[PDB]
RNA sequence: CCGCAGCCUGGCGUUGUCCCUCGGGCGUUUAUGCGUAGAGUAGGUGGGAGGGGUCGAACCUGUCCUUUCGGGGGCAGGGGACCCGAAAGUGAAACACCACCCAUGGACGCUCGAGGGACUAACCUCUCGAAAGAGAGGAACAACGUCAGGUGGGCGGUUCGGC
RNA sequence: GAGGUAGAGUACCAUCCCCUGGUUUGGGGGUGGGAAGUUAGGGGACACGUGCCUCUAAGGCUAAAUAUGUCCCGAGACCGAU
RNA sequence: CAGCCGUUGACCCCGAGGUCCCCUAAUGGGAUAUCCUGCCGGGUUUCCGGCUCCCGGUUUAUAACUGGGUGGGAACCCCCCGAACGGAAACAUCUUAGUAGGGGGAGGAAAAGAAAUCAAUUGAGAUCCCCUGAGUAGGGGCGACCGAAAGGGGGACAGCCCAAACUAAACCUGCCGAUGAUAAGUCGGUGGGGAUGUGGUGUUACGACCUCUAGCCUGAGGUUGACCUCGGCUUUCCUA
């Protein structure tokens, strides 16, 4: 149980933290979307069912923090809905980082996501993206499923786990 | 890296590879990383093998740390590529451990004093 | 009547490392105390008539610091072993041992200020570079996000009594 | 009988905002902090404590039972060429 | 008007085919042209095949080459963004209202779906919709108004996989050939992926599950009351 230890050295505080920094900095310097041949903490993604047999891929994404890119009114309004500062945008980062990340690759499907780190300026996660189309999985009794329709673009109408919570149940 | 504290000669580890490949028949050696970890936690280790090229870091970072207290020796080697193909197999391999050194016992155990007196000047 | 942009200031986060004077502290390191009556330094409360004793004391003789030079406190040798009382005073006694508080100073790892300084590795600006990457200047500031306050007909909705 | 496992920036907290009856009590997000994790946690109308009761998230996936006429059969106290 | 097809079975209707121009999401490249115009490979007279963003392979580590997400559809569905008109006899909080509308994405239904559910004398037992509960609870210049849940009564009522402990290459997959009914599968060679975890058992609460220990407990065989190997059984896949 290596994914136990995993995050036994970083659980919610370490001096990895400082090398991260480090790795923080170069992905900047990365695209701000790109693909990871091996996901970075398996204790995630192997607990969203990523198996490392060939058919899934691994994608780093970053995002701008603040408040929603929302603009002000400019017709004539009452005072209630055209304030502008405190707005936010309503479906969570963790769910929007599929949305851009599942636009990709539209020949796959998404299921899962996470962020590994954090500054003031961006967020970056890390998303499970699956081929269905790939002649492997297309035999898998354990994932028979994805064999229909009905299971694509879901994360665009928010069947993935982020907006089951966006959803709050 | 982070993850190692003492640097180990080329010399040193070359003797390692020799020394694991004879046990492929004789001694009882532990490949991939969850048959290694569980051992290490049982204490049954004799030895263990920690990869200079992981990625990334964190993937074995744990296993000095664990084997401190355990007070169980590890040794490092650059190319883990190769290890996969000294533990017989056909791809790389990061993590593998040794309950019994089989044949190699004294080749092991000299390793053993080899690190352990580094240890000592490695503060 | 008001509301929202934008603007100014400040707080928090992106925020790093050496410091530096002083004032604060945090968890520590330690050491320093006379209203009168009295063998005499009772600073004020506790368990405590036992505590120290080759499990080292009384005596006097000096080197030394200090203080209301009152006087006590720390030095080994000379001395190989002795003093306080349950006994005399004090609206409050034991320099009988160990604790708590006030109070003086320095230092240790950490924090905040009056702040100040320095650096670069963040980050920013520019250039070179197909990319990769490199170089130059500022700088933990700036800028952004967020929050608060001040301003705010720049923009938005409105009323503009009744006889 | 003995031993082991049992999902993190996730719960949760402060603040700003959004909405819903959710009101000193709900859910979501931004922002800042931030756990335990089986000898764990949560919940049981303000908060806290105590007992009592019941569940186990932060990953899946799912038959049917209902939403509708681009269309096709059938029926009609629907009109007869403004 | 004129002529033909039809008894060698017409016309029609059903099914199976064949052809099936150009633009068009239009995708060789270009378009204010429903039009022009290249590059490869094929046979070759006519002509035929391939040429944004991706997934996994060939070959050098950037060159081309093997093999498979786009738009529409009457309404309906899901999810983000998000109005004023009016009402309050004015109007600014509120409401009108997450509707009008924007954007994305599907299917024939979608969504959701196995409680961190309730309620309360220790009970029920996924979800959904229908009728009630009920304008009740509760919210608001307490103003117009908004507005549940629980339970009961109906419909169909189906519940299985993952991560971990624990097995540890026992694994999945491309092509070719054989076989197999062409299927699936198996076989021989092949190529890929994989210890940075495939495949095996299993996921539930006064506990569940796994391992070890001890004890009792299957048709054949063996082994040392006990153990093991081969039986039926569960799940899954494949369609002739």
């Amino acid at each position: 149980s290596m994914y136990h230890y995993i995050e036994q050295t970083w659980q919610n505080k370490d001096w990895r933290r400082s090398i991260l920094r480090k790795r923080l900095i170069e992905w900047r310097r990365q695209p701000a979307i790109t693909r990871i041949d091996r996901p970075t903490r398996l204790n995630r993604a192997r607990a969203l069912g990523y198996k490392a047999k060939q058919g899934f891929v691994m994608v780093r994404v970053r995002v701008r923090r603040g408040g929603l890119n929302k603009p002000r009114p400019n017709s004539g309004r009452r005072p209630k809905r055209m304030g502008v500062y405190g707005y936010g945008p309503s479906k969570g980062y963790r769910w929007i980082a599929e949305e851009r990340a599942a636009r990709k690759f539209p020949n796959l499907e998404v299921l899962g996501s996470y962020y590994v780190a954090e500054d003031g300026m961006y967020k970056y996660y890390e998303v499970i993206m699956v081929d269905y189309s790939h002649p492997v999985i297309r035999s898998d009794p354990e994932l028979k499923w994805l064999q229909d329709s009905v299971n694509r673009k879901r994360v665009f109408r928010g069947l993935t786990s982020a907006g089951q919570k966006s959803r709050g149940l | 890296p982070s993850y190692v504290k003492f640097e180990v000669p080329q010399e040193l580890a070359d003797k390692v590879l020799e020394a694991v490949k004879k046990a492929k028949d004789s001694g009882k050696i532990k490949k991939g990383t969850n048959e290694t970890t569980k051992a290490v936690e049982r204490s049954q280790a004799k030895l263990v093998v920690i990869a200079e090229d992981v990625q990334p870091e964190e993937i074995v970072a744990h296993l000095p740390l664990l084997c401190e207290e355990k007070k169980i020796p590890y040794v490092y080697v650059p190319s883990k590529k190769s290890l996969g193909e000294a533990c017989g197999l056909q791809v790389a391999a990061a993590s593998v451990a040794l309950m019994d050194p089989g044949e190699a016992k004294d080749l092991v155990d000299e390793i053993v004093k080899r690190v352990n007196e580094i240890k000592g000047k490695s503060s």
